């Protein structure tokens, strides 16, 4: 989940 | 009002995010992300801050076969946060095919520099997988899924979610 970016 | 112990049973990936966007009030920001695998120092994934509307939230990996085989994996992780101070900061987060549970894993970030970039290193122990299991894998892309869940102070603060393809 730490590779999620607006 | 969502604990650690809230998510730590759970047998199957949610339904919903189990919080708002807005719950970040510590306004941590992931601004790069980078996976390797610690047998060969191969670069499995890296995103670098520079319509998807949920990109926020979500995100879809393209993974090898490979993969699946790997013993251990280090991921860096490049965060921001606001101006509150941010303590015990906690990712729980947990894989399964087709809900059944792979793995949970839970980590502690280190000290958290409030309105400042900050760094952690997550290693990755991968469970055993069976030849049955990889198989069905490979064949069946995005049923593979993950719910990364935040706490700060023991309190959810994010929630992200994630699937996984091994296709190559
Ligand atoms: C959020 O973007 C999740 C980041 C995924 C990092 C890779 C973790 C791999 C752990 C293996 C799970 C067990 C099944 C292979």
């Amino acid at each position: 989940g730490c590779g999620c970016s607006s | 009002p969502i604990g650690p112990e809230d998510v730590l049973g759970l047998q199957r990936i949610t339904g919903d995010y189990l919080c708002s966007p807005e719950e970040n009030i510590y306004k941590i920001d992931f601004v790069r992300f980078k996976i390797r695998d610690m047998d060969s120092g191969t670069v499995l994934f890296e995103i670098k801050k520079p319509k998807d509307p949920n990109a926020g939230r979500f995100v879809r990996y393209q993974f090898t076969p490979a993969f699946l085989r790997l013993r251990q994996v280090g991921a860096t992780v490049e965060f921001t946060v606001g101006d509150k101070p941010v303590n015990n900061f906690r990712m729980i987060e947990r894989h399964y095919f087709r809900n059944q549970l792979l793995k949970s894993f839970d980590f502690h970030f280190g000290f958290c520099i409030p309105s400042s970039k900050n760094t952690c290193e997550h290693i990755y122990d991968f469970p055993p997988l069976s030849e049955e299991l990889i198989s069905e894998m490979i064949r069946h892309p995005y049923e593979t899924q993950s719910d990364s869940f935040y706490f700060v102070d023991d309190r959810l603060v994010m929630h992200n979610k994630a699937d996984y393809s091994y296709s190559g």
